[PDB]
């Protein structure tokens, strides 16, 4: 048995189930959902995508709802989208390499191993604007439909915390841990022992790409006395220059929360957490 | 130091308080099994998110103790005070004894119970909020109070924290948002959690490792926080403003603030009569650091239960008795004209106009094309006519009885008071919008007077509203297509006060037919003397002024509560129309069209019947079918519709 603390998700079991569903799905929804030729709905995308070198893939929810052995995967990708998708990023490459076993190919293997993979669940269960999101249901895969008003500039973020030792002609490298950087004050005791002699340079480091989009919510039902609202969200790299003013949109993401500082002076925060949304896909 | 913090004692005895509370939690059987324990079983089933507290049941158990010769140990007399401390004692008592889950935990349920069982202060182990509700004095009178409806000004100061019930009107409430109650700090190295508790507005995070294992450790590996383990609960604030009739002479009312959390955040909406209940508690603010003498406190209140005399349309579910009310209402017969009669009996006659108001209230039937369009089941009426006759009693009664009602003047703040506004919210930085008089009305009713005196801006807005249920604005940050879904009911007077019998209505009236075409109905209420009718007109007026009791007919007009119950029940249906009535409607439409066009282009002629006239006839026939409570339309209704349509202007020929 393998499990995550405070969770009911298995890595290898989910991988095997995902591989089985991937190998076995042929317009099952046309049969089960309704009465409505082809074969192996999913497998064509994966067969074709390899030669074009793309690290992206889309995914529906009705297909999992239809296949016999994905109903439980439904609620597990629902409640824990990021964790389930991190599992899938490995399961997809596992299936990719287990499917190349039945093929002889020119030597393109230099890329797939170094590659990455990510998914985009787009057509998912409906959500009733933001009024439904009382704090019971935070941090979950969500959908919406609205238009665009305002777009912000690019927010860099510390991704590779370079560091410059003042002496001994030595650099230093350290990475981020859950969104903070702990500068090692020491100076590589072996060569030199100065407990707090190091510097910071920005040009060396690596940066992430983030945006913020003001959105107008356009629901299908409203209570007695409703009025328009505005929300903020966050998209990340490889999605920049995608959505802007003048486009109606149906979107997917993950409702979240965060506190804000009381000033630019000290660390005292608000008892109330400003809400936001982190994107997963845009239709 | 006994000088500072010296000893003192009071009759309070938490030892027996807890015993009494816990015995009550389990002895309840007078109103499954012990329904309190049954609701606890439901909570174990994850059915509800907030326990309910009945207080007259506590009174009844005290009565039981009194009858059995036991020391009743009355705790309500103290619970009315200091409820902020008793909340955490009642929660502890409940947590002490929680029944076991009769059902099993699965992958399809709340995602919190799984963690609760995984790890199976005490606050984070609490899966149930609490929200009190005070007694209704009708039963406190039985056997023999503490909280009556009070005002924004009659606080008296000493009522900080006691049990109170304040009425008024809610002006603006911010959107619901989360607020922490317990922090979840996990250690990187020790692997053990930490519980940092915050109850003020702000705090300071715990960064350095004071973990219990780190205490016996040279190294102090840093800790961090969690986004799911840490507790949370909503927090939303509202403002009351005092009711009009209770304001003293020439006194300007003042405001007040309340705080809300968790479940009951959804039971508040601006513009409704309310009876808030809770406790009035202080907060840390002392003016602003120059006009201060120390110890000053800004204040607020606690929200625990909401009851409002105005029941919106969405609260309709039948029961064992309200259907009986409807049954005895419909048994009498003549229900339609009886309603038209009971609509504002303070004024005389005009049963046709009262009926038109009734059909305005009904609204019609909603239909969807499904091709990217729908159509309104909505009505729009006007009561053009000269002064002297009653004009405003109708609108005032409509606003009194109908919910989601609104009243406005003709001139004044019509520039933006009938339109969207821009404002920053107090409790959180945000550009929230609160609309004008129309927007505060939705799926409800609106009233207007002296329409001729309003601005062309108001005319343009109402022109768009009447036919289409949106609103368009291109002034500022607001670039919305706001949904109105409102029913308009205006009124005005001719250019010369009294009617001009030698001029047509199309010239005597000041409004243009380019807009009035949307007005599906229109009455011309003008007065000419007559020796006999004014006899009993004066009789009626003199009697009603002698005493408010309307004429003593063998008839009892009924309360607007029952009227709103009936209208809500009738709004549930969606009848259908047959071809036998459709063909007659088409024939009547052709008749009226040709007759009015060819003949009525003369003295007493107003424009011409229109497709909107046909649509209004259809909607009103649908309303008649709804009132009869049948899913089909009879031929016996279009006759009534057209009779009223052509009788609206009978007086124009005398
Ligand atoms: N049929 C009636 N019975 C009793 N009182 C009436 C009647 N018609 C008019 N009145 C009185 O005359 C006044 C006229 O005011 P109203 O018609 O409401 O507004 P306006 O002054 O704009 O016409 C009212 O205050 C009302 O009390
Ligand atoms: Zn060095
Ligand atoms: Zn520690």
């Amino acid at each position: 048995l393998r499990i995550i603390w405070g969770t009911n998700v298995s890595i290898q079991e989910c991988t095997t189930n995902f591989r089985n569903f991937l190998m076995s799905f042929k317009y099952k929804f046309r049969k089960i959902l309704d009465e409505r030729d082809e074969e192996l709905y999913y497998i064509k995308q994966l067969n074709e995508m390899r030669e074009l070198g793309t690290s992206n893939l889309n995914l529906d929810a009705r297909n999992l709802l239809a296949y016999k052995q994905t109903e439980d995967l439904y609620h597990q990708l629902l409640n824990y989208p990021q964790e389930v998708i991190s599992i899938m990023d490995q399961t997809i490459k596992d299936c990719m390499v287990s499917l190349i076993v039945d093929n002889n190919l020119d030597y393109d293997l230099d890329e797939i191993e170094t590659k990455f993979y990510k998914v985009r669940p787009y057509n998912v269960g409906s959500c009733k604007g933001m009024r439904e999101l009382n704090p019971n249901d935070i941090d979950k895969l969500i959908n919406l439909k609205g238009l665009v008003l305002r777009s912000t500039p690019v927010i860099p973020d510390m991704k590779v915390a370079f560091f410059k030792c003042n002496v001994c002609d030595h650099t230093m490298a350290v990475e981020i841990d859950r969104g903070v950087i702990q500068e090692p004050a020491r100076c590589e005791r072996i060569d030199c022992n100065e407990p707090n002699s190091m510097s910071l340079i920005h040009n060396r480091c690596s940066f992430a790409d983030k945006q913020v989009i003001k959105l107008q919510e356009t629901p299908d039902f409203v209570p007695d006395g409703q009025t328009p609202h505005s929300i903020s969200l966050c998209v990340y790299d490889e999605l920049v220059d995608s959505c802007r003013a003048g486009d109606r949109i149906e979107v997917t993401g993950t409702f979240r929360s965060i506190p804000i500082r009381a000033n630019s002076r000290q660390r005292v925060l608000k008892s109330l957490y400003k809400t936001y949304v982190d994107v997963v896909h845009v239709k | 130091m006994s000088a500072a913090l010296p000893s003192i004692q009071l009759p309070v005895d938490y030892n027996n308080l807890f015993n009494e509370i816990t015995d009550f939690l389990v002895t309840f059987k007078q109103d499954k099994g012990p329904k309190y324990m049954a609701m606890l079983q439901k909570v174990a089933n994850r059915e509800l998110n907030s326990v309910i507290i009945d207080l007259d049941d506590i009174l009844q158990y005290q009565n039981e103790k009194f009858l059995q010769g036991t020391q009743a140990d009355d705790l309500v007399s103290a619970i009315q005070q200091n409820a902020n401390h008793f909340t955490e004692l009642f929660c502890r008592a409940i947590d002490n004894n929680m029944p076991l889950p009769t059902k099993e935990i699965d992958y399809k349920d709340d995602v919190l119970d799984v963690i609760l069982n995984q790890r199976r202060p005490p606050n984070l182990t609490r899966r149930y909020f609490l929200y009190f509700k005070p007694l209704s004095q009708n039963c406190a009178r039985r056997y023999r109070i503490s909280s009556k409806p009070l005002s924004v000004r009659q606080i008296k100061g000493d009522f900080l924290g006691q049990l109170i019930t304040v009425r008024g009107i809610i002006t603006r409430v911010s959107d619901v948002k989360p607020a922490v109650e317990v922090i979840a700090y996990t250690c990187d190295q020790c692997g053990y959690e930490v519980f940092q508790e915050v109850n003020s507005r702000t705090f300071t995070p715990l960064s350095e490792c004071t973990s219990e294992e780190c205490s016996q450790n040279q190294t102090k590996g840093q800790l961090f926080m969690s986004t799911r383990a840490s507790k949370f609960s909503a927090f939303q604030e509202c403002k009351i403003q005092e009711l009009s009739q209770q304001v003293p002479v020439g006194h300007i009312p003042r405001s007040l603030n309340i705080h809300v959390n968790g479940t009951l955040v959804r039971s508040l909406s601006p513009g409704d009569i309310v009876d808030v209940t809770g406790i009035f508690l202080p907060a840390p603010y002392t003016g602003f650091k120059a006009l201060k003498a120390g110890l000053l406190t800004e204040t607020y209140l606690e929200a625990q239960f909401v009851r409002q005399h105005k029941k919106k349309f969405a609260s309709f579910s039948l029961t064992s008795d309200v259907e009986e009310r409807v049954m005895e209402l419909i048994t009498s017969g003549d229900v339609y004209n009886r309603l038209a009669k009971s609509i504002a009996p303070e004024i005389y006659g005009n049963l046709d106009v009262k009926k038109a108001l009734l059909l305005l209230l009904v609204g019609g039937v909603d239909k969807r094309v499904g091709d990217g369009m729908k159509i309104r089941g909505d009505i729009n009426v006007c009561l053009m006519g000269d002064p002297g006759v009653a004009k405003s009693q109708l609108l005032k009664a409509i606003c009194k009885i109908s919910p989601r009602g609104v009243y406005t003047t003709g001139k004044g703040s019509s520039g933006v008071g009938l339109t969207a506004a821009v404002m920053k919210d107090p409790v959180t930085d945000e550009m929230i919008l609160e609309g004008g008089a129309l927007v505060l009305a939705d799926n409800g009713i609106c009233c207007i007077d002296e329409f001729d005196k309003m601005d062309e801006s108001d005319r343009t807005a109402i022109h768009e509203v009447m036919e289409q249920q949106t609103i368009s604005i291109s002034k500022a940050g607001i670039n919305t297509t706001l949904n109105a879904r409102t029913s308009i009911l205006a009124a005005a007077n001719p250019l010369y006060g009294r009617y001009n019998p030698r001029l047509s209505p199309l010239d005597n009236i000041n409004l243009p037919a380019a807009l009035l075409s949307r007005f599906d109905i229109l009455f011309l209420m003008l007065d000419i003397p007559s020796r006999d009718d004014d006899e009993k007109l004066a009789e009626h007026v003199t009697y009603v002024h002698m005493h408010n009791k309307q004429p003593d007919l063998d008839f009892t007009p009924v309360e607007p509560s029952k009227m709103r119950e009936y209208i809500a029940y009738a709004k549930t249906k969606r009848p259908v129309m047959s071809e036998a009535v459709n063909d007659y409607v088409v024939q009547a439409y052709i008749r009226l069209r040709q007759d009015s066009k060819r003949e009525m282009d003369s003295k007493f002629s107003f424009g011409q019947a229109t497709p909107r006239t046909l649509l209004g006839i259809i909607r009103l026939s649908q309303a008649l079918a709804k009132l009869r409570l049948a899913d089909m339309v009879d031929i016996d209704d279009v006759e009534e519709a057209l009779r009223l349509v052509r009788v609206s202007k009978e007086s124009l020929y005398q």
